[PDB]
């Protein structure tokens, strides 16, 4: 917790530094919180940026309506 | 006979700063005699640590519950023409590298041993992304996206729906759309100008930050208190006095510092409970006054509700209610019923209003007179039982329709 | 577990202290044990009171939810279930309650071309309760949450204003049911 | 109130609504077009 | 009511305990008494909160 571990796979977060887990470029939906949006899970143990949700883009026009 | 749209802002705290403490580091620090003596007091460390971790988890759930109400991050279309409504002061700007709206930037610029501070799970960028997604969803999909899939609805159409939801028909918006667009833009401009006009506008967020900082400062300041002992240094008492009196002096110091820590923990628990109640209120307002239109009077804004927008704030949320204030009234003379051919007549949805000579039926909140017709009236009973009735004729389309 | 803590006394067992010591020192040993256990009990009562206040708030919210979503239908969005709310059933639970929200969730959307109003013979027409939806050739009204096209009829439309102040209108005729009725 | 076409709206056919009943419905503008 | 309790001290009156006893032990006795009174005040403040 809040230690720049240069005096003790080593990854650095804004909540501290993490030992024993690697980093993944892609983002997954997470379950275990850490702090500063770097969630950790178990697919070894991986740590990733929090998935904010699906990047759904909705179109728009001024004469377009959608009815279920 | 006229309407004025006013934009009012309200501020609700969401979550304050998480705090975790260390027992031995705050109480003793380095002296192992204090660490040996603390074990005599029993389990007065695990209780405090569990309580403070529970506070941290509860505040994390608080800051998650009010913003994470959508499962899809919605993208605002690159074009910003919605039909005359200038939505540039609250949408994110790509020029700023922080993905910060000017309202969000104005809000963010107006807020300023053994005691670690855990960072929040959600940083400023992710809650900014949630607020941008919510604003995009309520600006391009109406209130449907809070129920199921988002549907593309034009902005004037769902504005007409929001007028139809407050008892005014959609024959008042499409006639002066330029005027209502000008009023909306002027309202956004004046709330931007007057949000930072007074330093007491952002009262609650500054208050919760100031109380948290003062509580932590008072906790730190207790380390330089003698508590009835010779000195306030653990190393000074142990290396100068005999152990029979050092035992009593250290015991007095430990019970004083433990009482201070218990008082701080109780204060933090009370403050966190209050913040959780305010966060539940903010979550209800998020799920009611943003994802849809609420018909409760004076719950979101001083007036009839149309829609509202969320804006991210440091350790809190800031709303922009868009109300409907019907100023500039003009009075008339009325009657509850109209008698014609011996049978009573009643208004279907409006009220019978006479300007002195003739009679008209009009909506309950906008003076738009119409000729009384049998299509928007219904008959019931006779002319004797109802009181206050007046004599007047009723227009019927079949009388000029048949003879043609 | 606070019973086994010595609290800086000779021993945690009280009868041992009363059976091993004279009252001149048993008085101060008793005093230390009493103040330690009283502080522990004060902490326990404070935590219990806070948790009971939290449970009171949650139970008030649950009673409001029961009174507004079982005894009736609540029109406000996303208070009882994720979507339009129909009705709910309560279920008994040990030290709690469990609801069963029954929600109305639309699906299978379809693209359509709209217009705010229709102009006919110089006077504008507006939908009484729906919205003008065109599939490309003809124009129909439909209710806002389910697709059900109907022919444009003067009974479910009302006229207001001229053909100029309203923007974005389209040209289409309006079926008047009285004209063929009078032709028979 | 007497059942008219003013307070009713038509939809579909008489083959799918479960529990329907047989009854004629009064219509307005009837003793009017022939007079 | 809690104002007039002994709190494990010799007495519950300030003038009675600051006169008869010797100050090396009267200081400890009155320290215990004001500690008890402060604890009672803290309990009342927490209840009021
Ligand atoms: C209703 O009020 C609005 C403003 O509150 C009026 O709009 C003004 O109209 C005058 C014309 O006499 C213009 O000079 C002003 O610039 C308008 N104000 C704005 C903000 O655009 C409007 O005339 C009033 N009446 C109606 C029927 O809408
Ligand atoms: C639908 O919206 C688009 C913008 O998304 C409109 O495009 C505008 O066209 C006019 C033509 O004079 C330009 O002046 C605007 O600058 C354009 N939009 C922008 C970027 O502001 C389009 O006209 C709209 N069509 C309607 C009203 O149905
Ligand atoms: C929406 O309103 C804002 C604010 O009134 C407009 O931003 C102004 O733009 C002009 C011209 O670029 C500048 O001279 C002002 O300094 C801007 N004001 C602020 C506060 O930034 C913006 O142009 C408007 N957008 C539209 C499409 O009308
Ligand atoms: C009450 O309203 C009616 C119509 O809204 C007014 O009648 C009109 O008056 C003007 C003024 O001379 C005439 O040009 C119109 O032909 C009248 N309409 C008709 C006869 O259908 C009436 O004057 C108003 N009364 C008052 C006292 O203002
Ligand atoms: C509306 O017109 C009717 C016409 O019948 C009025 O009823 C008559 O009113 C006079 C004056 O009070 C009585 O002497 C008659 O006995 C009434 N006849 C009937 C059949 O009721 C009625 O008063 C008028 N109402 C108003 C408000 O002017
Ligand atoms: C839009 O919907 C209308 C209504 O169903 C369609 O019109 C029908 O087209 C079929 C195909 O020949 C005809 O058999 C029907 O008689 C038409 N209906 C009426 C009431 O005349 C129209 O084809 C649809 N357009 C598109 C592009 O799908
Ligand atoms: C519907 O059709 C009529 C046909 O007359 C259009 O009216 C013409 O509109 C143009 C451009 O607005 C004018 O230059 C003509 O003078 C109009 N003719 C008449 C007889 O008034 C009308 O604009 C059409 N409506 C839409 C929405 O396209
Ligand atoms: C840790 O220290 C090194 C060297 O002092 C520094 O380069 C690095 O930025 C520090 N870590 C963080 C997260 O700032
Ligand atoms: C993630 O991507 C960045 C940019 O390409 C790269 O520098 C980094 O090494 C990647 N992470 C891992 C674990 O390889
Ligand atoms: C109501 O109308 C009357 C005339 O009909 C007028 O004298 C009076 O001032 C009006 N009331 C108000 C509050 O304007
Ligand atoms: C409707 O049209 C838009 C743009 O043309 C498109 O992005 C969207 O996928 C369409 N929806 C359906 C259901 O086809």
């Amino acid at each position: 917790q809040g230690v720049n571990c240069t005096e003790v796979n080593v990854f650095q977060t804004r909540a501290g530094c993490l030992i024993g887990a690697e980093y993944v470029n892609n983002s997954y939906e997470c379950d275990i919180p850490i702090g500063a949006g770097i969630c950790a899970s178990y697919q070894s143990i991986i740590a990733y940026t929090m998935s904010l949700g699906a990047e759904n883009s909705v179109a728009y026009s001024n004469n377009s309506i959608a009815i279920p | 006979t006229n309407f004025t749209i006013s934009v009012t802002t309200e501020i609700l705290p969401v979550s304050m700063t998480k705090t975790s403490v260390d027992c031995t580091m705050y109480i003793c620090g380095d002296s192992t005699e204090c660490s040996n003596l603390l074990l005599q007091y029993g389990s007065f460390c695990t209780q405090l640590k569990r309580a403070l971790t529970g506070i941290a988890v509860e505040q994390d759930k608080n800051t998650q519950e009010v913003f994470a109400q959508v499962k899809q991050i919605y993208k605002t279309p690159p074009i910003k023409y919605f039909g005359g409504f200038n939505f540039s002061q609250i949408l994110p700007d790509p020029s700023k590298p922080s993905k910060r709206s000017p309202i969000e930037d104005l809000l963010f610029n107006k807020v300023t041993n053994g005691l670690t501070v855990l960072p929040p799970l959600l940083t400023d960028e992710m809650i900014a992304q949630y607020t941008s997604a919510l604003l995009a969803g309520t600006i391009t999909s109406g209130w449907t996206f809070g129920a199921g899939p988002a549907l593309q609805i034009p902005f004037p159409m769902q504005m007409a729906y929001r007028f139809n939801g407050i008892g005014v028909t959609q024959n008042v918006l499409y006639e002066n759309q330029k005027l209502i667009a000008n009023q909306f833009n002027s309202a956004i401009g004046k709330i931007q100008d007057s949000l930072s006009s007074t330093p007491s506008a952002l009262g609650k967020l500054q208050d919760v930050v100031n109380h948290n900082a003062q509580a932590l400062n008072t906790l730190v300041k207790q380390l330089s208190s003698k508590f009835g002992a010779i000195s306030s240094v653990l190393n000074d008492i142990l290396s100068r006095l005999d152990p029979p009196e050092a035992e009593v002096q250290i015991d007095r110091l430990i019970t004083g510092r433990l009482q201070s820590l218990q008082t701080y923990v109780t204060q933090q628990l009370i403050r966190a409970a209050e913040i959780r109640a305010s966060a539940n209120l903010a979550a209800t307002k998020m799920s009611e006054c943003v994802l849809g239109q609420s018909k409760r009077v004076d719950f979101c804004g001083k007036g009839y509700h149309l829609m509202s927008f969320p804006q991210s704030a440091p350790h809190g949320v800031v709303f922009l209610h868009v109300t409907y204030v019907p100023a500039q009234e003009k009075n008339f003379t009325t009657a509850p019923a109209i008698c014609h051919d011996g049978k009573a007549h009643f208004p279907r949805e409006g009220v019978f209003v006479s300007n002195g000579t003739h009679w008209f039926v009009t909506q309950r909140n906008f003076y738009e007179p119409q000729i009384i017709t049998t299509d928007n009236t219904f008959v019931s009973g006779n002319c004797d039982v109802v009181i206050g009735i007046v004599n007047n004729t009723v227009y019927d389309p079949l009388q000029p329709e048949l003879d043609s």
